């Protein structure tokens, strides 16, 4: 309502148009004031869902009592303790460095329960010699590597055992292949930690089914759909009190490790490896012409770009190490992987109504020895040969890989001979 | 639901005032007024009384 | 999206702008690229931008 | 330009204003991207919680034992052999006295309560009439079992006792006459999930700390959350027990469940008491007639006012138990208040209410005779006139009250004696 003009004259035709265009514009402008409320409700719903997720993947008061058995030796709860008091309890409960031989290349895990692996994992964080230097509180360490344990799903292959095996292989490379010389302690902390969270919430289907099924994952991200989902969940986990093992670091170191973790996690996508594989061979060749081993250290430990290309290759050399183990574990891991492949094939044929490809067809389960052979020639045989020419301590991996290839090819030949024999009549 | 019960049980009376052409009830919950002679005196009212110098007419 | 909004706001005012032809071009807003695209430059391939 | 003459000032200002407006109007296309990212992130995080509160393929072999007897997976069986396989698993309604007012679940494991909740549906004769499947029912019960938290009081043990009491009212108190079978099913299945995913704090602590719950909803913050989560659970295939209902019946069941769940809030009970007190009194004027029967069950407002009172009498049923159970339950219910006191003392730096701080640990009995006098003595009185068969509950409270009173007086003397002589 407008109540009086200043000239003295009454309102007329022009004033109605002038004061009606304004109200038409302001009436049309309420779209933004509606969108505002819609966004303010979506945000709250997302926060509530995040909290409900967080509750189910943490350690309650009665769950950590299975690892550090306080409340019996002392009257106080884990939270009301002194740092040196908990060390005495932790020393006597954790397994020794030489009980489970975690310093070898042949460590098999299927002879231990799912609770032992957590204690071995937190032992590894003491072997590096990193808890004292940065002063990470010792309750947070246990709670974190128990939450990560409960974070994985429960499926055939991509479960907690794979996540522990990758980290163990990376630790073995760091402390037995002597690749520790090129990196400082801070750049190994964030590699061993980033080895435990590389497949943290795997559904059980590769990146192609995600695009062919219009999962909400395929619209949020555009390239390397799954590998970017494992990173934000991990950074959400280690971003809260009682699980933040990075709180005692200062600003620069925290920024450095957070920048160094995403490269390691995203580098596990096989497609990126094929494209940026040549650049590693040039570094390998440049290493040769130098005079001595020691001099090469002082050159490599300074250039930054060249170290990242080596880390992003150690991550792939670790992610598929299950092919280099003795022929008592490979014969089972192969079938474990085949199970997941057949399950994805069944889902493809049942839901979206297409024909699965020969790789994922449950019927033709007799040509498995053949396909595997091709895999060894297609992807594995390069990463390991290059690392063998780089350092000399990583040769057993290569010879065991050769032996496994021989075995698989022998089985494939036998199967093909039987098939040809059956067709004679 | 807990507001339509008293009406259906004889506790209160149905509405009898004016209605907006799409059925809603007419009640103002804010009134912004400007004075531009002498003083700027901008004002906001959280709930207008029954007799404001604008709604009274 | 931006492309539709400009193509609905410029089509309605043909008459008021008495001109024969007019055109609009849209730039790209990507400041910093990923890590796996910078590497080929810092290692001696694909010489840097010059424009 | 279409006149043959060059551009000048008056054609610069016009096209400068046009481009200024177009430049300002780029706010809208960005919010489109922000919306289309927020929605997808919400969908991902809401699908992550459905894996943790659902019964997977294993751990359902602890009730339906199909592998050992048949050798095939549950989804391959028929409607028969499944009723047969679960016939011998479920308990018997007589041995455990499922439909009495004195049922106590202290010496029972959590797995048995699931198999009693499954039996309750068979007792009402609802499975066959509406053709609900079996696997869906069993998965639903086990999922509700896993959906509660592990806090001291509001756990699954409180979610079973508030459904058993309503079953007992609908079968032993003979309140089933007013309701059809569909409404009975809806009420029984909305009594189990009335307090689901309860954090452990009342509605004031949600407003003080500005939790995200306090912003999305405006009044009765926690009940709307319970309802929304329950309905989200009910809308998943392999967990949906409403697969074989037409649109009308499904809508009616959802509406009844909605009205039932939000009526268990104490702030809506103090204002809707006189209406019930009048509905009870007008029932006597149909004298010498047990055939009034809610005007032959044609009225609809009264059938929706009786249900709310039934829910708010089932919720507080713990006070009407024998003394040897109430004595143990009172400490559990006090522990949560004591725990909330510490959080609101430390996080907000505020002095707690005397019922919350541990320092009045000896003042517990006194408060327990205020509550009984204030909130939960009216309801069990009025029902006692509405029907007579639910009299044994009205006695219960009275007995309990007496005991509490005596205890309080003793404490008083202890406090009275020491102060005077000192
Ligand atoms: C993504 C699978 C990673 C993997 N880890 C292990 C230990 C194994 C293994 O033993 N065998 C296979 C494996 C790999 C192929 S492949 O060479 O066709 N391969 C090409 C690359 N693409 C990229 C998405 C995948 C398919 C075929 C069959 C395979 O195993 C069948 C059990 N894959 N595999
Ligand atoms: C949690 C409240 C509902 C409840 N269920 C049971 C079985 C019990 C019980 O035994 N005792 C109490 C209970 C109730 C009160 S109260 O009367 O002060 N009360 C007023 C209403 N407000 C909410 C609007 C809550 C506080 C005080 C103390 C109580 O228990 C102390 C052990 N409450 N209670
Ligand atoms: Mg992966
Ligand atoms: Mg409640
Ligand atoms: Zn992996
Ligand atoms: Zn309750």
């Amino acid at each position: 309502t407008f109540y009086n003009r200043k000239d003295g004259k009454p309102f007329d035709e022009q004033d109605e148009v002038l004061m009606e265009s304004l109200t038409q514009f302001l009436g049309w402008s309420v779209l933004n004031t509606d969108t505002y409320d819609k966004m303010n409700k979506l945000e709250n719903r997302k926060d509530i869902a995040q909290d409900m997720v967080l509750y189910h993947v943490r350690c309650d008061r009665e769950e950590i009592q299975l690892i550090l058995p306080t409340r019996e030796r002392l009257g106080k709860e884990p939270a009301d303790c002194e740092e040196d008091e908990l060390g005495k309890i932790l020393k006597e409960v954790l397994p020794g460095p030489a009980k489970f031989d975690i310093y070898e290349f042949h460590f098999s895990d299927l002879e231990c329960t799912e609770l032992e692996l957590v204690k071995c994992g937190i032992q590894m964080y003491y072997e590096l010699g990193v808890v004292r230097k940065f002063q990470i509180p010792q309750e947070v360490l246990v709670r974190f590597l128990f939450s990560v344990s409960k974070g994985y799903r429960r499926i055939t292959y991509h479960n907690w055992r794979h996540g522990f095996n990758v980290a163990q292989t990376m630790f073995t490379l760091l402390m037995t292949g002597k690749l520790k010389s090129y990196y400082t302690d801070l750049e190994a902390f964030a590699m061993v930690t980033a080895g435990l969270c590389h497949d943290i919430d795997h559904r059980g289907t590769n990146n192609l089914y995600q695009m062919k099924s219009q999962n909400p994952l395929a619209k949020l991200h555009g390239s390397s759909i799954l590998e970017r989902h494992h990173l934000e969940f991990g950074k959400f986990l280690l971003s809260e009190e009682t699980l933040n093992i990075y709180q005692n670091l200062n600003r620069r170191q925290h920024e450095h490790v957070i920048h160094l973790m995403d490269i390691a996690i995203i580098a596990t996508d096989l497609a990126l490896y094929f494209k940026k594989r040549t650049m590693f061979q040039k570094i390998v060749d440049e290493s040769k012409n130098y005079e001595d081993r020691k001099s090469w250290v002082e050159y490599l430990s300074l250039e930054t770009t060249r170290k990242e290309i080596v880390m992003a290759m150690m991550m792939t050399a670790c992610d598929l190490s299950a092919i280099t183990k003795p022929w008592e574990v490979q014969s089972k891991v192969a079938l474990l992987v085949a199970a997941e492949f057949w399950e994805q094939g069944d889902l493809e044929r049942t839901v979206l109504d297409q024909q699965p490809i020969p790789m994922m067809d449950r019927n033709k389960a007799a040509e498995l020895p053949k396909l595997q052979v091709g895999f060894i020639d297609f992807v594995c045989t390069f990463v390991y040969k290059e690392f063998s020419r780089f350092h000399e301590e990583i040769l057993p991996m290569f010879d065991r890989l050769q032996n496994n290839r021989k075995e698989w090819k022998a089985l494939a030949d036998e199967y093909e001979a039987k098939v040809k024999a059956l067709e004679e009549d | 639901f807990f507001d339509v019960w008293p009406v259906l049980m004889g506790e209160a009376q149905a509405y009898s005032g004016p209605r907006t052409p799409d059925g809603r009830e007419i009640l103002f919950y804010k009134v912004i007024d400007y004075i531009l002679h002498g003083k700027e005196d901008i004002k906001v009212i959280p709930s207008p009384p029954a007799d404001h110098w604008a709604l009274a007419s | 999206d931006i492309e539709r909004q400009f193509h609905k706001a410029l089509y309605t005012v043909r008459a008021f702008l008495n001109c024969d032809r007019y055109s609009v071009g849209l730039l790209d807003m990507t400041k910093q690229k990923e890590f796996f695209d910078v590497w080929p430059v810092l290692m001696g391939e694909a010489p840097p931008y010059a424009g | 330009r279409k006149d043959g003459k060059p551009f000048d000032e008056m054609d610069e200002t016009l096209m400068e204003s046009l481009t200024q407006f177009l430049g300002w109007s780029v706010l809208n296309p960005d919010t489109y991207e922000l919306m289309n990212k927020l929605e997808n992130r919400k969908d991902i995080f809401q699908d992550m919680v459905k894996y943790h509160v659902k019964c997977d393929n294993e751990e359902i072999q602890t009730i339906l034992k199909t592998r050992e007897v048949y050798g095939k997976e549950p989804w391959e069986c028929e409607e028969e052999e499944l009723a047969e396989i679960l016939q011998g698993e479920l308990p018997d309604a007589d041995k455990y006295e499922i439909n009495k007012f004195h049922f106590s679940d202290l010496p029972l494991t959590e797995l048995e309560l699931v198999k009693c909740g499954i039996q309750m549906y068979y007792e009402l004769k609802v499975v066959d009439k509406f053709h609900i499947p079996q696997e869906a029912l069993v998965r639903f019960m086990y999922s509700l079992s896993k959906g509660y938290r592990r806090i001291t009081y509001h756990n699954w043990r409180h979610g079973f006792n508030v459904g058993q009491t309503m079953f007992s009212l609908l079968v032993t108190g003979k309140l089933k006459r007013y309701f059809t079978d569909l409404e009975a099913l809806a009420m029984v299945t909305a009594a189990f999930c009335h307090d689901i995913d309860h954090r452990g704090t009342n509605n004031l602590y949600q407003m003080k700390s500005q939790n995200p719950l306090a912003k999305l909803h405006g009044s009765s913050i926690l009940e709307r959350h319970h309802l929304e989560f329950g309905k989200t659970l009910l809308r998943d295939e392999s967990l949906n027990i409403f697969q074989n209902l037409n649109r009308r019946q499904h809508e009616h069941a959802i509406h009844m469940m909605d009205i039932a769940i939000i009526a268990t809030d104490l702030a809506l009970y103090f204002k809707k008491r006189t209406m019930f007190q009048k509905i009870v009194d007008q029932s006597k004027t149909y004298e010498t007639q047990q055939e009034w029967t809610q005007y032959m069950m044609l009225d609809q407002t009264r059938k929706e006012i009786v249900m709310a009172m039934m829910m708010t009498a089932c919720d507080l049923s713990a006070i009407t138990k024998p003394w040897e159970v109430q004595s143990k339950v009172a400490l559990l219910v006090a522990a949560e208040f004591w725990e909330q006191g510490d959080l609101e003392r430390t996080v907000l730096q505020q002095n707690p209410i005397p019922m919350m701080d541990r320092n009045k640990a000896d003042e517990l009995p006194k408060l327990q005779v205020g509550f009984i006098d204030f909130v939960c003595t009216f309801v069990y009185k009025e029902f006692s006139r509405f029907h007579e068969e639910i009299t044994p509950m009205l006695d219960g409270i009275t007995n309990n009250r007496k005991e509490w009173k005596a205890l309080a007086d003793e404490y008083e003397t202890k406090m009275k004696g020491l102060e005077e002589e000192k």
